[PDB]
């Protein structure tokens, strides 16, 4: 067995409507065991962007980052009820840092300001694959106001027609312990 | 100069399989004026059907087998490697995005002016899918005012198996052989 | 000297058969001043009975074989080229419409008047009769005003069975003997 | 090419015991502009996985052999030195801190321009983790106003043994033979 | 090295029968600035002791076996042709004044100077009497003012045969053999 | 490139009658500034025993051999060829005042300064006493005003047998299998 | 690879007996702008432990065996010798004072600013102790005001034996069979 640990990347992307983009493929067995996930950029990396990791053609994780804000994996919050709820959250505060994670993924790095932004996942046991293992990125542009983010299905492919755009970079750092 | 020995390997290994062998153009560049540190070359093939890869990290389509032979850099960028315009340095290739297998000797070093100008030591085998990927890492970076991004050309030998009788149960038995 | 080695082989192959091995100059012009998109070159061949086969597309003659072997860009084309007089970019060529078999790499970069002047991948064959057809793709078009046409000269190795005793069959009857 | 042939002994010894080869380039470079005595050059690596052995004296990683092949000067440092503005002398090889290997043919001599450039004399194999350091005797040193650090390239072909089955058993039996 | 491959075969095969084998240059000279159309060149081969053999249409003697092996420009003759001084072009060559064999391919190309330059196809035999004789088709003609004459070097290797024996046989059978 | 194997070869083949083999430098001058015809070169071979064979026509001494190996013109001289100052052409060089054996290629043409500096054909043999003459045939002669003379250095492998049993007797044996 | 082949020879024939072989420089310096007649150049080697073995006619120590394989000239002694400020000429090479090696062919025209510098003829081997002297026989001595005293490079292979079990008569056994 032996330790792969790399960084693939994509440099200049549009934030435009409906694009899909492959990033990095891995071939044989192995357990994957780190990983992360960055964009940088304009803004439209914390809503446009959703990440996906398959094995074997069967789907592993797929998500966002206004997914996993406003679905509770995050920085622990408490808002009064006097507020319009999480648009009183991203409207006062620039930068946001969360460590702890487990299994499932955590918005660790928020920067608005920087205008940075990451996530990071640790199992709690080293999660088999199989056959391949495979990292996509769809770019699906829906703006922030509504977004829905209860979700109804894998394969919701969810857009709005005021939703933000840009140019960004987008990164996914990965270690496994493939086999040979 | 490795071009034309690799190129008869591929003309008479893969003709008992149907084999089509021909040469395109592949171009690397980094944007926006490299000055301090490692750099990535945005790659760019053209295929047959007007079909441009771009951006970083080109799969290899499922019934070619690629050969990264040569390579060359034009005189109007080494008239600026030179004066300081653009930065000098190596370029790293790798392939399934963790092994190494080449580094291209000094880019200024393979302008197309010089009466020696150097090549590769040996062309990389690149089977069905496997992804190649680029880095710039400079020596020498650009010093002077009005810099200039960097484009060096390369050359690729495509072995494709598509108009055999079958294009995906031959490919991968030439494979082995090749 | 890799003219010489297809002239060479060319004259002990098709020698017991007879055969009239000569070279000729092949003229590739596309016309008026490329400026956007992609063109479609003038071919030009003088044989030896002083008639020009001309015009886009050549139908190669019935008792022929012909060898692509060279490519170059003369000195004052190159002065135009990078002074943005004329457009720089590849040469595509096909045979029957369909097969791609090279890619000339920028022909700028073919140019003379450079100590290292790039050379093709492979000097391509072309049977009894078959159409060859080129087109013209170019990156970084002419600039400037007071435009010119693009020309890039070839060099063909010409087999010919024509004054044998034998019909257009066993030409191509030596011809894949070759 | 005396690459080439080390680049054909190491895939055909290595290969059997499982074994990764590729080329790097190696970039010994002499800082601030050496007038008078000898100095020592900061050698910096770039090795497969992005790292970065820089610093005097690299010791080589502990599954990992080495060839130092061939070294050259790039144009614009031959450039300074024939006007004066940075300093010429040879350049001493030792391994373990010991052993004086080669002594390269004065610096300004090996230019990459030109095609009668002497090389390096000999192949130097450089086993696992062994202390590679170089030293700089200067002759004629630099005078010229606003001189220049001297920065001297070396290629290094990587025999890489950590995708092996069992690669500490498998190091000491290949590095036995080759 | 295409004048030694000949050389030694000449040497070789021409030894037994008698024969003396030897080099010389043949100087093809289109006088008086060509300027419009197609011309004809006088020929000049240098025999042994200062012959001269001049004028158009060499008839090559009874006992001698030519061939025409090698190609050249002068470097003047080059710099004169990139400034527009002297026509560029193609030189035919003819054999009985009928047969076209060889086409140079575009003389400005073949300057001594530059390492890429591009060759003659083939070494052509001229056996015993026998009627040499060359064209000059000229492409973007002479336009600047004091234009000079074109003149083009070939390697000419002589096989002799008139100081064996009779040399008629030794002619018949050696010619019958190489 | 030929020096080096005739020198060679004279080692290993003078070694068992005894000899020398070593190597001069041999000066070709044609005086005055030839600008019509056909000259004739002064000679000045220096041997080891600081004696001074001048003049036209040298004698080879009665206990060496010969070899006419390599020649070159330096920069001075080819700076002044191409602005017209000395005339072009090639050197004839005979044997006994009646054989012709080479002719050199185009004394511009192996300047030391043209990156592909040409060589002779073959190394001339010369037993004891002939008579090595040479004769300057002037192509392109000078034409500018303050003119310069020709100079061309050869270079020769003297198989010396002075230190033999009996030098006279050793020559003659020697002679037939060199 | 003149140099690179006699270093290949030597280690596969000191293998078998241990040998420790490397490269090193030899520097010979004709002392205080000669101007008239031959003068005697002072020659500088520099074995392992920094130990300069000056003055002239080197004694070999009595464990070595050397190789004299190349020589050169830098660029400001090429520039000083066209301006006429230090003395063109040859230089001879002698083995034990009494045998001539070699002559080497006009040391301005093995400068190194010269694409194509011409070469020695031989690599002269020298046993366990002889006595290595050297001669500058000049022509065209120095003509301008405050001349520079002469500088030319060598190139040696030192095959050291005294790492071996006995560094006194195993190196006997090894000059044999080299």
């Amino acid at each position: 067995y032996s330790y792969v640990h790399n960084i693939t990347t994509q440099t200049n992307i549009d934030l435009s409507s409906q694009q899909t983009i492959h990033l990095a493929s891995i071939n044989g067995k192995g357990y994957i065991i780190f990983l992360r996930f960055f964009c940088e950029g304009s803004s439209a990396c914390f809503t446009n962007v959703k990440f996906s990791v398959k094995a074997n053609g069967l789907v592993l994780y797929s998500f966002r980052y206004i997914q996993l804000l406003e679905l509770g994996q995050a920085i622990a919050t408490a808002i009064p009820s006097s507020s319009q709820g999480f648009s009183t959250l991203l409207s006062n505060y620039n930068v946001l840092i969360s460590s702890p994670i487990g299994t499932l993924p955590q918005l660790t790095l928020y920067d608005s300001y920087d205008n940075r932004y990451g996530a990071m996942l640790q199992p709690a046991f080293p999660l088999p694959f199989v056959n391949t293992l495979s990292l996509d990125v769809d770019i699906l542009p829906v703006s922030q106001s509504s977004y829905d983010p209860i979700p109804y299905s894998l394969n919701d492919n969810q857009i709005s027609t005021n939703a933000p755009t840009g140019k960004g970079n987008i990164s996914i750092e990965y270690l496994l312990y493939n086999c040979l | 100069s490795v071009t034309q020995q690799v190129f008869n390997f591929a003309v008479t290994k893969s003709q008992p399989f149907g084999g089509y062998v021909y040469s395109t153009n592949l171009t690397a560049s980094t944007s926006s004026a490299v000055t301090s540190t490692q750099l990535t070359p945005l790659n760019l093939s053209i295929t047959l059907g007007q079909i441009t890869l771009s951006g970083n990290s080109l799969v290899i389509p499922a019934t070619q087998i690629w050969y990264l032979t040569d390579a060359y850099v034009s005189v109007p960028d080494y008239t600026n490697i030179t004066n300081g315009a653009e930065a000098d340095g190596v370029i790293l290739i790798y392939k399934d995005g963790v092994k190494l297998m080449l580094t291209t000797p000094l880019i200024s070093s393979m302008s197309i002016s010089n009466p020696a100008r150097t090549h590769l030591a040996q062309a990389v085998k690149y089977s069905p899918q496997s992804i190649l990927t680029m880095y710039f890492n400079p020596t020498k970076p650009a010093t002077a005012s009005t810099s200039y991004p960097n484009t060096v050309y390369f050359t690729v030998v495509v072995v494709d198996f598509s108009y055999a009788q079958n294009p995906a149960r031959a490919v991968v038995s030439a494979n082995a052989v090749m």
